[PDB]
Parts: structure tokens; C-alpha cells; sequence
């Protein structure tokens, strides 16, 4: 069963700048040191990109602000996060986010990703349970804190997990887990790239173009998505539904897509460097 | 629809083992801790044990500590209560009921309960009754309240059922719960309130129904 | 830890406000008290948690409050089916069930129609004999009896059971026996049993004699 745990927080969200961030090879074409121009949905350059806060310990051990929203998915979203602790596990791509409506799901057990599209019953605040399992610190990742019911649902997929916890283990760069999603003609497309950002606070001035991970034969009318979080189930705590969870805090950056064209600079390594409008 | 059913109750001699089964249907069963609650006859509910939904955590009352174990098969959607060294007082009705949340190191109230199964711990063997009539006194001795009933003795085990005149008589019947004495068997009495002028003038019969012994005995009563 | 309700039982007609005290040895963390209603032959239902939170499908007449080491379930007005034992539970880091609390319909005290029954002839030749006295359709539950074999006071050799409150007339019936051997049956002559009861001014005794 699920819980309601935002319940008091509505403070205005923060904004930031998408300087040169959110580019990707929109094809599997091998190319050379040439100049190319492509038109598709893209994150606008220097867009007034939205920044959120997930679990937010804004207080001297006092408060655990937690405000993950659902979000519109007008035509495509750009998603990125630092979140050194792998507290983000996937997304809840959908339109209605309840029964009688097949919706998409993204979760990954730190060793492999599993993908579902189903007539779920996503509760108002989905999340995952991360908690020791009596066997050598091991922990299961039950997902009953997400959907009270999933059934009679068509498509499925399993693969290696996106979120590679590369050997950083100190913390100066955070690798800025980054993503771009679009859904057209019933096909759902995935782009990402781990990339260290030694900059302490905000998005980089550098350039790095994502790559097509997997294109998904989905055929769903995705209109509004919600990110999916993972919380560390507390131990014996007075109250267990709306109470102790969430080791670590989190936040992520979100910026919508829009149709556009851009001129790109390939290399002998076929690596894009910049685009213009 | 939410509903639990439990099975595995019945007789057992002290010291053996019994494995109570509680079947579940009507919710995402492998998402809730399950408790075991027992209730000895005449005593209030005594909580026993609760299992974490995935089984990583198990807790028991000191009343059964180190002597009961709890297990569950999420694939089967079924709850198993393992018991060994079943002392005498352990006999009771046994209720399986679900937590309200992920009973992990913490346990909400049991919210919806099964229907209870009875375990009886005794060295006594199965045995039918010894039905004995209850002879009325003189014509009234009280007025219009004639007393006559039936005594069943040294029978085992309950449930048991007594019907006066093929169940067609129900008004004024009084059948008591049984009691276990130092003998180890059971015994109870049925009776019905009847007018004094009606005794003898028409037939009274009590029809005990003892199922495990497969013994249904009719009886006739005279002053 | 030990939790205890109070009183042992409560006996009320329909409609009057009833409270059910719940006293705890230690303070229960964060008022994690729960209540239950159990009717004989049924399974407990879940009434209130957190000492105040009404549960689903629960009539609004059920309510309660408290914190620390003092709790109380209250029922504003009573309905015929609302008469069943109530259990008071605390569920923090370990469960613990209260001793139980029964709610009873009350009315005018009733004289127990007390009758006696000597063992049958087949009983005696069976080698075992038990004498059964009966207390028919009386009130209330609390009523003490004693057994006098040839006027000699007995003790510790009797079993008794009281039927649960009947649906329509809301009375009680009592019947006691004797864990008596036949060999001791003939060595006496007259068998008596008495009740000291509210419904009777005096302790009435009904007895008989062997041979009739
Ligand atoms: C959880 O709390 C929010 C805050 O008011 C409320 O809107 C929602 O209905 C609550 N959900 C449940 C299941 O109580
Ligand atoms: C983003 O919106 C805020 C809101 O006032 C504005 O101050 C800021 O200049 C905007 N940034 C842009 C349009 O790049
Ligand atoms: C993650 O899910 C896959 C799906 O088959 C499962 O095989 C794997 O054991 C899970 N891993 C963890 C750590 O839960
Ligand atoms: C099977 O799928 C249909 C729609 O494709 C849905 O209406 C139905 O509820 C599903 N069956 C079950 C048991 O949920
Ligand atoms: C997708 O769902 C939204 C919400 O009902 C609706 O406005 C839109 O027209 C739908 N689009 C398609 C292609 O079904």
C-alpha cells in the first residue's frame, strides 16, 4: 500500500540556464569530420530550464521537504540530476497515471533495468523501498510503493541498467546523470550520457551530446510523466507509512523539448561539438 | 475481494508439531506483514507472532518465544505457522490477520481478520459421548417451568451439536459450552424450558451430533 | 509490559453513552493504541487506531481519546448488535492485547429458576455420577453457587458454564456439575446446591434425597 508524503510543501521552484546542454545524435549514422543540419524536437539553447527539489533537508535536522511532482510531457522532456547517491531509479511516463489507462514504467535494480507498460494504479507519490534484508547487508527493492495494481498489460523489456555508478566514490563531479526522452509515432526513445561535472553547483558551459540508448515499440499516448524515487525504509519507527524513509536528499533538472533545427559539427570521431540558432 | 481463510487446525498430542495454513485472496498479498493471533476459550485475544511481508523479519511473543516459527510463500499467497512443543494452554482458536503496512520492524493494528481455526492439544483419544437423560422432578416442583435436559459426558472433541426433537424445537432451548476437566475429555449439557403440563404428555428427544467419532445418538427422557 | 482495560465488564441498556478505560503500565509511544470489537462466534473487527481515528465502515458513534498511559473508547449510543467484547491494543514495536472488556444489556434483575438433577440409574451403574444444578433464564452474569453434599460444604470438584446473553430476552442460564465418583455418590444421602444472588432476597437451596 502507498502513502501520501508531500502534504505541506508548495514553495516556488527554482530556475536555471540550459547553456549548451541536451544534444544527441538523432540517428545511428556513422559520419566524418563534416557539417550537418538536423530538425527535430530539442531542448532550446539557454532555455529557462526548470529545476526541482526531491527530498530536501532544509533545516537543522528539522524538516524533510519532499515535493516530487508529476509533470507535463508536452512534446518531450530533458532530464538530468547529480544525486551522488543513486536515489533516482526511473520514471513513470504516462498520461493518466491510474487504472484503465496503460502507462509506462522505468525501474532498475542497480544491476539491470526492467521496463513495463501497464494499466498500473500509480499512487499519488510512488517510490521504492531500499532496506536491509537480514542477509549480509543485502537489500531487496520491492516496488509495492508504486502501483497498488498492475495487470493484463502488454509490453515488457529488460536490459543492463542505465545508471552506471562509475568509480567516482569521492565527489567532485557527480557525473551529472543526464537524459532526454521523446515519444513519436508510438516509439519511445532514450538518450543519456554519464559525464563528470567538477563544477560545484550548476549546469556546465561545456558540450556533450547524448546517444540513442534504446527505441521502444510502445504505442502509448504519453502526456504527463513523474520521476520515480527510491527511499531507504527506516527501521522500527513509530509510524511506518508516512514516516522514516529517504536516506539522502535529491533534486533534478527538467527542461521541455520543442521542434527545432540545428547545424551540427561532426568530427573524425563523429562527435558533435555545437549547434546554433 | 479481501478475504483470508486458514486451515490446519485439529487435535494433536503435546510435544508434536503442527503447521497452520492461512490462505489469502483479495489483495496484493505479498505486500503486507501477517500476524498470528490466538484466543484460548474464556480468555482474551493473545497476540502470537507476525511475519515481515518478505519474511526478512520475524517476531514472536515471549509466550511462544523460541518455540514457534513463522513462514510464508508469497507465490502461494499463503501463510504458514510452524509450531513445536505444543504445551497444554496453547490450545485455542488461531486467527491469521494482515498488517496495515510493511510489517518490517514495526506492526500496525491487524485490520482485517480471517475466520479462525481451533487447535486442541491433548493426549486424549477421539471418543463419542455418554449421553444420560435428565429426569424431571414431580409434576411441576416449580409451577409452569418444567426442567429436563441431556447430559453428554467424556466426549472428545468439540464442536458438538444437540438438537431437541429433530431441531424443530428451538424456543427456550439452552445448550452450554463444554468444559475440560482433569480427565482431559469434554462434557456439557443441553436443556430446554418447557411447561410442566407438557412433560411426559409428548415426546422429548435430544439428538447429539458428534462428528469425528461419527456418532449421532438419540435419547428419550422421562420423569 | 502489561496493558489493562477497565472495568472487567460494563452492563448497559441500549442508547446510553459508554466509556471503556484503557490503562497502560508504561507510556505507549506516540499514542499507538487500537481497538477491536469481537462478537462470540465471529472474528474481531478493527474499530479505531491512534486512540482517536475512526476506521472505514465504522459508525460515527464509536470514538475515543487519550495519550500517555490513559485511554478510553467511547460509544455514544448503543444498538443491539453493538454488544460484544471490546479489546484495546497497543502496537508500537511490539503488540499487546488488553484483557478484554464485555458490554452487556441490563434490565430488571431476574430470579433464577433453579432446578436440580440427580444422575440417572444408568449413570450409577456406569461407575461415574455427576449431579447437575441449573439456573435458568436469570440476570446478571455474576451469581455465586455452592454445593452441599449431605449439607457438607464441597469445594474444588465442580464445573459450571454460563450461556452467552440470549438475543431476545437478554438473560443468562447457569449449570454446574460435580466431578464426582460413583463410589462417593452412595456414601451420602441428600444432595443440595444453593445460590446467593441479587434476584433473590435469600440464598435459595433446592435438594433431594437418594432413593427418590
Ligand atoms: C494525503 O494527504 C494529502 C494532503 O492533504 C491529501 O490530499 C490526500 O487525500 C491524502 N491521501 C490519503 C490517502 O489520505
Ligand atoms: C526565466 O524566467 C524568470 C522569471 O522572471 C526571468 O527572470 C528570467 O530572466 C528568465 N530567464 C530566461 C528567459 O532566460
Ligand atoms: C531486479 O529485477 C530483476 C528482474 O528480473 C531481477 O531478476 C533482479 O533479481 C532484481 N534485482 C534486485 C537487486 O532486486
Ligand atoms: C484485460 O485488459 C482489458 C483492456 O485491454 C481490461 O479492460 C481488463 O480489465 C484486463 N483484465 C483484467 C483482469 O484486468
Ligand atoms: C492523449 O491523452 C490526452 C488526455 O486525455 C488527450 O488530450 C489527447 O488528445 C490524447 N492524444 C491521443 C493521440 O490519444
Amino acid at each position: 500500500q502507498c502513502v501520501n508524503l508531500t502534504t505541506r510543501t508548495q514553495l516556488p521552484p527554482a530556475y536555471t540556464n540550459s547553456f549548451t546542454r541536451g544534444v544527441y545524435y538523432p540517428d545511428k549514422v556513422f559520419r566524418s569530420s563534416v557539417l550537418h543540419s538536423t530538425q527535430d524536437l530539442f531542448l532550446p539553447f539557454f532555455s529557462n530550464v526548470t529545476w526541482f527539489h526531491a527530498i530536501h533537508v532544509s533545516g537543522t535536522n528539522g524538516t524533510k521537504r519532499f515535493d516530487n511532482p508529476v509533470l507535463p510531457f508536452n512534446d518531450g522532456v530533458y532530464f538530468a540530476s547529480t544525486e551522488k547517491s543513486n536515489i533516482i531509479r526511473g520514471w513513470i511516463f504516462g498520461t493518466t497515471l491510474d487504472s484503465k489507462t496503460q502507462s509506462l514504467l522505468i525501474v532498475n535494480n542497480a544491476t539491470n533495468v526492467v521496463i513495463k507498460v501497464c494499466e498500473f494504479q500509480f499512487c499519488n507519490d510512488p517510490f521504492l523501498g531500499v532496506y536491509y534484508h537480514k542477509n549480509n547487508k543485502s537489500w531487496m527493492e520491492s516496488e509495492f510503493r508504486v502501483y497498488s495494481s498492475a495487470n493484463n498489460c502488454t509490453f515488457e523489456y529488460v536490459s543492463q541498467p542505465f545508471l552506471m555508478d562509475l568509480e567516482g566514490k569521492q565527489g567532485n563531479f557527480k557525473n551529472l546523470r543526464e537524459f532526454v526522452f521523446k515519444n513519436i509515432d508510438g516509439y519511445f526513445k532514450i538518450y543519456s550520457k554519464h559525464t563528470p561535472i567538477n563544477l560545484v553547483r550548476d549546469l556546465p558551459q561545456g558540450f556533450s551530446a547524448l546517444e540513442p540508448l534504446v527505441d521502444l515499440p510502445i504505442g502509448i499516448n504519453i502526456t504527463r510523466f513523474q520521476t520515480l524515487l527510491a527511499l531507504h525504509r527506516s527501521y522500527l519507527t513509530p509510524g511506518d507509512s508516512s514516516s522514516g524513509w529517504t536516506a539522502g536528499a535529491a533534486a533534478y533538472y527538467v527542461g521541455y523539448l520543442q521542434p527545432r533545427t540545428f547545424l551540427l559539427k561532426y568530427n573524425e570521431n563523429g562527435t558533435i561539438t555545437d549547434a546554433v540558432d | 475481494q479481501v478475504q483470508l481463510v486458514e486451515s490446519g487446525g485439529g487435535v494433536v498430542q503435546p510435544g508434536r508439531s503442527l503447521r497452520l495454513s492461512c490462505a489469502a485472496s483479495g489483495f496484493t498479498f505479498s505486500s503486507f506483514g501477517m500476524h498470528w493471533v490466538r484466543q484460548a476459550p474464556g480468555k482474551g485475544l493473545e497476540w502470537v507472532a507476525v511475519i515481515s511481508f518478505d519474511g526478512s523479519n520475524k517476531y514472536y511473543a515471549d509466550s511462544v518465544k523460541g518455540r514457534f516459527t513463522i513462514s510464508r510463500d508469497n507465490s502461494k499467497n499463503t501463510l504458514y505457522l510452524h509450531m513445536n512443543s505444543l504445551r497444554a494452554e496453547d490450545t485455542a482458536v488461531y486467527y491469521c490477520a494482515k498488517d496495515q503496512d510493511d510489517g518490517y520492524y514495526y506492526y500496525y493494528y491487524m485490520d482485517v481478520w480471517g475466520k479462525g481455526t481451533t487447535v486442541t492439544v491433548s493426549g486424549a483419544s477421539t471418543k463419542g459421548p455418554s449421553v444420560f437423560p435428565l429426569a424431571p422432578s414431580s409434576k411441576s416442583t416449580s409451577g409452569g417451568t418444567a426442567a429436563l435436559g441431556c447430559l453428554v459426558k467424556d466426549y472428545f472433541p468439540e464442536p458438538v451439536t444437540v438438537s431437541w426433537n429433530s431441531g424443530a424445537l428451538t424456543s427456550g432451548v439452552h445448550t452450554f459450552p463444554a468444559v475440560l476437566q482433569s480427565s482431559g475429555l469434554y462434557s456439557l449439557s443441553s436443556v430446554v424450558t418447557v411447561p410442566s403440563s407438557s412433560l411426559g404428555t409428548q415426546t422429548y428427544i435430544c439428538n447429539v451430533n458428534h462428528k469425528p467419532s461419527n456418532t449421532k445418538v438419540d435419547k428419550r427422557v422421562e420423569p | 509490559i502489561v496493558l489493562t482495560q477497565s472495568p472487567g465488564t460494563l452492563s448497559l441498556s441500549p442508547g446510553e453513552r459508554a466509556t471503556l478505560s484503557c490503562r497502560a503500565s508504561q507510556s505507549v509511544s506516540s499514542s499507538y493504541l487500537a481497538w477491536y470489537q469481537q462478537k462470540p462466534g465471529q472474528a474481531p473487527r478493527f474499530l479505531i487506531y491512534g486512540a482517536s481515528s475512526r476506521a472505514t465502515g465504522i459508525p460515527d458513534r464509536f470514538s475515543g481519546s487519550g495519550s500517555g498511559t490513559d485511554f478510553t473508547l467511547t460509544i455514544s449510543r448503543l444498538e443491539p448488535e453493538d454488544f460484544a467484547v471490546y479489546y484495546c491494543q497497543q502496537y508500537g514495536s511490539s503488540p499487546l492485547f488488553g484483557g478484554g472488556t464485555k458490554v452487556e444489556i441490563k434490565r430488571t434483575v431476574a430470579a433464577p429458576s433453579v432446578f436440580i438433577f440427580p444422575p440417572s440409574d444408568e449413570q450409577l451403574k456406569s461407575g461415574t455420577a455427576s449431579v447437575v444444578c441449573l439456573l435458568n433464564n436469570f440476570y446478571p452474569r455474576e451469581a455465586k453457587v455452592q454445593w452441599k453434599v449431605d449439607n457438607a460444604l464441597q469445594s474444588g470438584n465442580s464445573q459450571e458454564s454460563v450461556t452467552e446473553q440470549d438475543s431476545k430476552d437478554s438473560t443468562y442460564s447457569l449449570s454446574s456439575t460435580l466431578t464426582l465418583s460413583k463410589a462417593d455418590y452412595e456414601k451420602h444421602k441428600v444432595y443440595a446446591c444453593e445460590v446467593t444472588h441479587q434476584g433473590l432476597s435469600s440464598p435459595v437451596t433446592k435438594s433431594f434425597n437418594r432413593g427418590e
